[PDB]
């Protein structure tokens, strides 16, 4: 199988004879050395490069990408930054300029990350950078750089690059997915693959039967609905933090802290969903609003709550051949509030992730949706707790008392990241948070400014 | 150390076919392979050049022309300029026009025969004469030079002789053929040939890329053979790799098939030489003249210094009163001539010689007694000199030529053979006596110099490196020689590293004889600087006095304790004593000037004398060598072994040079003889018979590296008793004047033969 | 199409897709970078490799044999004449011990000869070596070491190569051959391809349409016949040389100094028949001593004298599928006689071939067969020198009055070689040469001694 | 010239990929690549 | 060099000292066969010795 | 035009350097010397929440 696609300015027809390669292997076996491998496991952003196709134009790290999913889109690598007469990117000057390098081996990502926020005049650089590690410089010159190249005209070389394309399976629509997949429900599906990929850099596995879903323009909308908004299971989080800024701010507050923009822009709701982590940061959340999940298998299609998704750590409700199609959120929630704990507050993994929506008739508590993702083998409400909450008046002293029931409701692990005393103790801690945040107390560390 | 017969430095590696190369050198996948396409007349306006067929041919890459080179064009190693790549006209058969890059080196041969190129030709200058006729030539003017006055000299002489005659060119055939690779290293290039001169072939390409020298480093461990073809024309190959390689992106390798290397490259300059000599009534000669004419083909290369060592050399062994020099070098359409072992000396001497021995016929002496007689003074009020008026203070050719005309059993042979002829009439066979002086220096004076740099690890070992280039020479041994004689440690302790103009900067081509005399010193310098640095820790440590450290067989010495050479350095380092060093030399007592013909262009002169005796056959010419005797001066060898092997060798290809070897152009100027199966080399049956072999065992006069002597291009001259042999062969056919030219084919010879029966 | 051989001990199956491919460059390919190339020609040597097969072992040049060629033979390159243990041959230390090397470029190919040389025993180094060409040493200490060396055991390692093996067309049999042809008219025939290698290395030729003959035993016999001996196409130049020593000393005389003994292994009579140049030594001395040969199509069978063969320069009296068999010489010929002369004595190219043969009636010419090579666009014999010759008495005047004759015979050319008066007056040369020898006077000058 | 504010040597060659560090250096098609394989125990003899 | 600088500041003591304008002096790789016997790059010890 | 000049007057353009910090001497054991040339300082004042 054959795709094309177009790299640093010239098109390239590429045979795939291997479809799980990377991008990053392709890239350093053609010899376009300049994309460095840092840990091949998506923390490093090392390995960033820059894609386009006519959603724009998006950071993401190659080490992640497999090669089918690039196919029509036009790559742009560090070492086609700089224009074709040897002109050095606004972006590369500052960096010389203002020191933003020393060892050099984390610059070619920085690069093309700044580069391509750049693109799109983006400046939320704390977030843009979150996930290009550099242990050499204090990071400091590197927001110099950024802020001294963003008042410069964005590079027409690079924009020019949107006039383009105008085995392994590919699905275009969902119904060749649902058909193709029925016939091989043993297949691997992929969608961002940021998930997948560690199956083959990391555990060194081997997929045969393979699918790469990001290609389902219709299996990645958002749509209005009477009661809601539908969203596709290819949805990336990138697109949905997007999207909820508006009505969901406190999802989209969570999703700013979900892995990197450069994992956000490919890693995709339904796939956050189907791996199952009961560490997935989109899961309680969705859950805490009450949000549904759609699975669907040929033409049929079934439809429950979400948490009820997870049975068993390790296992889902899901039949031969079912797949995941969309979520379902409602309209409106504000009683949603998000919080994710770890060791280090960008790009980590929670240690806990306490989601906690609560409607009120004046003082007091009408419903209780609480969810919590790390405190057990799968993604659950807090039962015990929720129940003995209903009724009371919405105070601290009540929410004091009913602690220990969540004590109850789980019984967290030990591990790397948190001993199982300090899970529980800040699953209550949460909950403390809650009442004091709505009560209009100041109580996250990180909207304190100097 | 110095001094002990051992075997070259990569003896074993060259008989287990483990030393490399540069195209055994390995390299990238994507590695591009390059060919010139060539010129296909001798001198012409290019009026079209469609490349369309050779950007199609298959797997090429690239394609170039002398507008698409982005900075200088031009090879040349002297002030006036050579393109790489043809700039609009051509000006021999085999001028590069233009240069394929493509992803195989068959395949760029093979692409680089498709071009289609229009020329407008024009009128071409081939030979000597045409060139004299039209003025073609170099300098603008000959240069003459002039000791006392000869025609006052020659018109009352009550002898003498006039002369003409022809001395062709030779061609190098180096075992291994000019190439060179190039490797883009961020920012700059890093070049790998097979040069005898890293440090211009960084100057060629640094320019050829716009790039300041320190971007630009070459690297050359080993050639296989030079003998003067490499002291240039390394030149082009480097530029266009460094070149295709900036514009490809990627390293590019280049090597000449045999056949475009003998039609692209030079050969030593062929000379018409034209003497009047005269002499004295017992024999001391009174003035001789010469004018040389000399083929220097297209463009300047290194004819001025080659042409200035003939004139130089014209005074062959002899003192003489009266002597005169008209040296035309005249330019031709043909390959640009350059050096060759000898660097015009021997056609220098080769005039004299062949006049003295016309003189001799002429007043029916015995040849070896003229010259006898005439050889300068031994050493030891007012010394001769020389035309140039340089004092000759160390001349032993009057004891050596004596010394080795009895062992070589010289008077019995001359009659055995006389006798033998005359019961012969089919067969001739001739003996002769050469001897030779050569002087030891560029004579373009500042590159007499040399750099050094050695390395000494905590484990005792060491890393020599120096500016010369190994090209079979025997250099690297000498040097680690000396290198171990001054530190006082063992050879096997001392490694040679590859030459390296990022180590030793600013070198010259490794030539003129002068590799060993100049590095030997420039290494001498810098392991005393580090035995300095060693002896006085020793004694500081061990209270007393550094001179009296001693550092012998591997083993250092000092108040009555003793310690391994190893157990020092280590020692030192602790001590933090550097341990490194360069060192540096540059050859004293020199000044001449060119113009003037007057001064000391050289340190001193190496000698020695040769008897061949060969055969031919009246009928046809065939000929050989049956037996050579050889006894040569090599100062206190620093390696006899190395340097017997040196005078072998030489020998072998000097006479070559007078025998089977023969140029040949066609009519239009193309190059007829440009492969082995044409251009005939000594073959292995060709070697004398019997071939003694000795060495004179005197130190030098003059202060050089362990008083030895350069060894390298004098012995090449001893071919001339070949020539001369084969000339008493034909004299004994008959009694008039053979005429023998040179070089001596079996036709040649068969037309002296005749000459000199009279039969035409 | 697959071939097999043995490679310094090692067994090798190779997939030729390039039947043309020579010998010198599988190897370097291979980055079996030892075997140097010098001028990929024939000449120099440096190329040369070790075979061996049943008939034994010999050096041949790599740059003039196509891998096809070596099926089922061993071969052996410098890089291992060492024995496996990593001890020197004896030929090796020998020209360490005695400084045979200066540039190094030479040797792995003398090294090879002299091994090869030391395989059999054989002691004839100055034409043993003919073929090596070194410009550095002066050849001496390459005597010595040869010398030196003889006195040492034979290598084992290399004797064990004998054990062996117990697209393009190869033939087994003159029949198979015969057919063949017969259909492919057009093809490219090779034999020794010492003379078609340099139409591809040289000419940068292509040759579609290929068959290699130096698998048909049957066509490379010596028979005796009851009328002398029945030659084979396909018999080596080195081969004819060996028989010849008895019943045809001159012929073998000859053929000592046709090409070096690296071509002369691989190089055929057949072949230099075929080949058809008025510079080819075989045919002249072949004609003065009056063979025949045997042309074949099919399975019909022509056979003129020899002389006939050759119409013009360039071109001869062979059909469309038409083939050369064999030639037959007389079982004597006492009367032989044969003159080369070139610039230099070993391998090199005839000026003048002179071959003569004449037959007495007691002071009384009788028969006078009279060939040259060289002196014209084919090699002839001399008519009118011939004619002019019988009958008369055989004594030097009667020749010497004869020689004026052959400027009409032959009117030859000029080229870098020899000018057309030399290479007269050296035709007239020979006859002088051939009745003073026959008269035993003292003439050749490679016979004399110091 | 010591003592001015002057950006690092390779300043350029970082931030267009041009350095090259070590896995970045061509090197020939026959290379080998290798990789330790690691004891899984704390602290234990090697039986087998 | 590992990031620290060391060769610009290598290249700047060498222009002052020379005279020269520091685009005229280039850095080349650290090779034990051009300057032997180092200790490790260390002790922050780098660019005062 | 310096350099130039100096090379074809012959001298060497080529030289080595070597740097070994004094006054030191301390013993390990005994926990007594001037192990250091000199000491560095600075002092750093951090806020967090
Ligand atoms: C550097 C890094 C940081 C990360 N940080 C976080 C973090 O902050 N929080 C967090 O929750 N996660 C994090 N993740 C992983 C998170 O799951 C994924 O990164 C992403 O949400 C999964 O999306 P995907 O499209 O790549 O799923 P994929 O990797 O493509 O695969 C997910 C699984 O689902 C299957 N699948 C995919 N789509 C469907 C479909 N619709 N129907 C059925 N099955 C499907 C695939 O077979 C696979 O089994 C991180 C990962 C990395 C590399
Ligand atoms: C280094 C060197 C030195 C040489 N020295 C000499 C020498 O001194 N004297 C001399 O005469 N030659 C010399 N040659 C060339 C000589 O003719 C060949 O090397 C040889 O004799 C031909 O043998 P071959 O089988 O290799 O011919 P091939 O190369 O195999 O070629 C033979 C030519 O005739 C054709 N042919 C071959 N066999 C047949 C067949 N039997 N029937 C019909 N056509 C056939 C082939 O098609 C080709 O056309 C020399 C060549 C080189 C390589
Ligand atoms: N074996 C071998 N010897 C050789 C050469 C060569 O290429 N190969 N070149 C010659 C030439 S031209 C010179 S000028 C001297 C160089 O010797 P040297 O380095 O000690 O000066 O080598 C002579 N001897
Ligand atoms: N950017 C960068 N800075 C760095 C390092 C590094 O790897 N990268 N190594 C540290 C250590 S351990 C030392 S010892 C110093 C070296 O400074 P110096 O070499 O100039 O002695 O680098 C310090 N600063
Ligand atoms: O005087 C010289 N003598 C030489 N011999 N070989 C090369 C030489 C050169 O450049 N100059
Ligand atoms: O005293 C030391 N201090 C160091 N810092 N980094 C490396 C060091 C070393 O070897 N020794
Ligand atoms: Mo000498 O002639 S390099
Ligand atoms: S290599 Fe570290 S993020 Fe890809
Ligand atoms: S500059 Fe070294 S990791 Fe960022
Ligand atoms: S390369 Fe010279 S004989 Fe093969
Ligand atoms: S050693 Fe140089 S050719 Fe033989
Ligand atoms: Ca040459």
């Amino acid at each position: 199988m054959e795709i094309a696609f177009l790299l640093n300015g010239e098109t390239r027809r590429v045979r795939i004879e291997d479809p799980t390669q990377s991008l990053l292997e392709l890239l350093r076996a053609e010899g376009l050395t300049g994309t460095k491998e840092g840990c091949n496991e998506g923390d490093c952003g090392a390995c960033t490069v820059m894609i386009r196709d006519a959603a724009g134009s998006r950071a993401v790290n190659a080490c992640l990408m497999m090669l089918p999913q690039i196919a029509g889109k036009a790559l742009r690598t560090i070492e086609g930054i700089a224009a074709p007469d040897g002109r050095l990117h606004p972006v590369q000057q500052a960096m010389i300029d203002h020191h933003g390098s020393q060892c050099g081996f984390c610059t070619p990502g920085f690069i093309v990350s700044m580069a391509a926020a750049h693109d799109r005049d983006r400046k939320d650089y704390d977030d843009l950078l979150a996930g290009n590690l550099c242990r050499c410089t204090g990071y400091a010159p590197i927001l110099r750089a950024a802020e001294a190249a963003a008042g410069e005209p964005p590079a027409d070389w690079l924009q020019a690059d949107a006039a383009f394309t105008l085995p392994a399976f590919l699905p275009e629509t969902s119904d060749a997915l649902a058909d193709w997949y029925l016939a091989h429900p043993e297949a691997t599906l992929i969608a961002g693959g940021t998930d997948v990929s560690l199956w083959v850099t990391k555990a060194l596995r081997d997929l045969p039967e393979v699918a790469f879903l990001s290609h389902c323009k219709d299996l990645a909308q958002i749509r209005e609905t009477p009661d809601g908004y539908g969203i596709g299971a290819g949805v990336t989080i990138a697109a949905l933090r997007a999207f909820a800024e508006g009505p969901h701010p406190a999802l989209a507050g969570l999703l700013r802290r979900f892995a990197s923009e450069q994992v956000r822009q490919v890693a995709t709701i339904g796939g956050n969903i189907a791996n199952g982590s009961p560490i997935g940061d989109g899961p309680p959340a969705l859950i805490a609003m009450g949000a549904s999940l759609t699975l669907r298998r040929g033409q049929e299609r079934r439809r429950m709550p979400l948490e009820d998704f997870f049975l068993e750590y390790r296992k889902q409700d899901r039949r031969p051949g079912e797949f995941v199609e969309s979520v379902t959120l409602p309209k409106s929630a504000p009683g949603l509030r998000c919080y994710k704990l770890s060791k280090r507050f960008d790009q980590d993994i929670s240690a806990v992730c306490g989601c906690l929506n609560l409607t009120l008739k004046g003082s007091k508590i009408e419903t209780a949706r609480i969810a919590f993702g790390g405190m057990a083998g799968v993604p659950k409400r807090a039962a015990a707790f929720e129940a003995a909450l209903i009724g009371q008046d919405f105070r601290e002293d009540t929410i004091a008392a009913a602690l220990p029931l969540l004590a109850q409701d789980f019984t967290p692990l030990s591990d790397m990241r948190a001993s199982a005393a300090y899970r529980m103790n800040a699953a209550q801690a949460m909950a403390l948070r809650y009442v004091r945040e709505l009560s209009g107390e100041a109580v996250a560390v990180l909207e304190v400014m100097p | 150390s110095v001094g002990k017969p051992l075997p070259h430095d990569s003896a074993r590696a060259h008989v287990t076919g483990q030393a490399r190369y540069l195209d055994d050198l390995p390299c990238p996948a994507n590695t591009l392979h390059l060919a010139f396409g060539l010129s296909t007349e001798a001198s012409a306006a290019i009026t079209g050049l469609d490349l369309e067929p050779v950007r199609e041919s298959p797997g090429v890459i690239a394609v170039f022309t002398a507008a698409d080179l982005p900075h200088d064009n031009d090879a040349s190693p002297a002030p006036s300029p050579e393109p790489v790549l043809a700039t609009g006209e051509v000006h021999f058969v085999g001028q590069p026009i233009f240069l394929v890059a493509a992803t195989s080196h068959r395949a760029a041969r093979i692409a680089a025969r498709k071009a289609r190129i229009t020329y407008a030709p024009r009128p071409a200058i081939l030979t000597l004469d045409q060139a004299l006729a039209a003025d073609s030539r170099f300098e603008g003017g000959p240069v003459i030079w002039a000791r006392g006055d000869v025609e006052t000299a020659l018109a009352g002489a009550a002898h003498l002789a006039e002369g003409c005659f022809e001395i062709g060119g030779q061609e190098h055939f180096y075992l291994e053929g000019q190439a060179a690779l190039a490797l883009p290293a961020e920012g700059g290039v890093v070049i790998h040939c097979s040069s005898q001169h890293p440090s211009e072939i960084q100057h060629k390409v640094a320019h050829a890329l716009g790039l300041a020298f320190h971007d630009v480093r070459v690297e050359m461990r080993r050639m296989g053979g030079g003998f003067g073809g490499k002291e240039s024309q390394g030149n082009h190959l480097a530029i266009a790799c460094a070149v295709a390689a900036r514009a490809t992106g990627r390293p590019c390798k280049m090597r000449y098939d045999r056949d475009d290397d003998m039609v692209i490259t030079g050969k030593r300059h062929d000379f018409r030489i034209r003497y009047r000599i005269g002499a004295d009534a017992s024999g001391k000669l009174l003035g001789a003249d010469f004018v040389h004419l000399a083929r220097c083909g297209w463009s300047a290369d290194l004819s001025l210094p080659v042409c200035d060592r003939a004139m130089l050399h014209a005074d062959g062994s002899y003192f003489v009163p009266a002597l005169r020099i008209e040296s035309h070098r005249l330019r031709t359409n043909t390959q640009s001539n350059t050096a060759f072992r000898g660097f015009g000396g021997p056609q220098g001497a080769l005039g004299m010689e062949r006049a003295i021995e016309h003189l001799a016929r002429g007043m029916g002496r015995d040849p070896a007694e003229l010259r006898a007689l005439n050889f300068y003074d031994p050493p030891e009020k007012k010394t001769q000199t020389t035309h140039y008026g340089q004092e000759v203070a160390d001349c032993v050719l009057g004891e050596l030529v004596t010394r080795l005309q009895k062992s070589a059993n010289f008077t019995t042979r001359r009659a055995e053979i006389a006798a033998w002829n005359s019961t012969n009439r089919t067969l001739a066979r001739g003996i002769a006596l050469s001897p030779v002086k050569f002087g030891i220096s560029f004579t373009l004076t500042h590159l007499n110099q040399a750099g050094a740099l050695v390395q000494i690890y905590t484990d005792g070992s060491v890393a020599l490196n120096h500016g010369g280039t190994e090209m079979g020479q025997g250099l690297h041994a000498k040097m680690v020689q000396v290198a171990a004689a001054v530190l006082g440690i063992d050879p096997v302790q001392v490694r040679i590293t590859a030459t390296d103009t990022s180590k030793v900067p600013n070198t010259s081509a490794t030539a003129a004889s002068s590799g060993a005399d100049m590095n030997g010193m420039a290494v001498k310098d810098a392991c005393e600087t580090l035995r300095g640095r060693l002896a006085g820790f020793v004694a500081a440590r061990e209270g007393c006095a550094a001179r009296d450290v001693i550092f012998d067989a591997g083993q250092v010495q000092a108040s009555g304790k003793s310690w391994r050479f190893a157990e020092i350095v280590a020692a030192a380092y602790m001590a933090r004593i550097s341990l490194s060093a360069t060192g540096f030399y540059a050859t004293p007592k020199l000044s001449w000037d060119r113009l003037r013909g007057q001064g000391r262009p050289f340190l001193y002169f190496a000698y020695g004398a040769a008897i061949t005796e060969v055969v031919i056959d009246r009928l046809t010419g065939e000929n050989r060598i049956l037996r050579t005797d050889i006894l040569h001066d090599a100062g206190a060898s620093l390696n006899p072994a190395l340097d017997i092997g040196q005078i072998e060798g030489a020998y072998v290809q000097g006479a070559g040079w007078l025998t089977t070897e023969e140029l040949v152009w066609d009519h239009c100027g193309r190059l007829m003889t440009h492969a082995p199966s044409t251009y005939k080399i000594p073959a292995f049956s060709d070697r004398p018979r019997i071939f003694n072999v000795a060495l004179w065992d005197q130190p030098n006069r003059e202060e050089t590296i362990f008083r030895s002597k350069a060894v390298g291009e004098p012995p090449f001259l001893l071919g001339i008793s070949a020539f001369l042999a084969l000339h008493d062969a034909c004299a004994a056919c008959g009694p008039h004047w053979p005429d023998l030219q040179a070089p001596a084919t079996p036709e040649a010879v068969l037309a002296a033969v005749r000459r000199a029966e009279g039969r035409a």
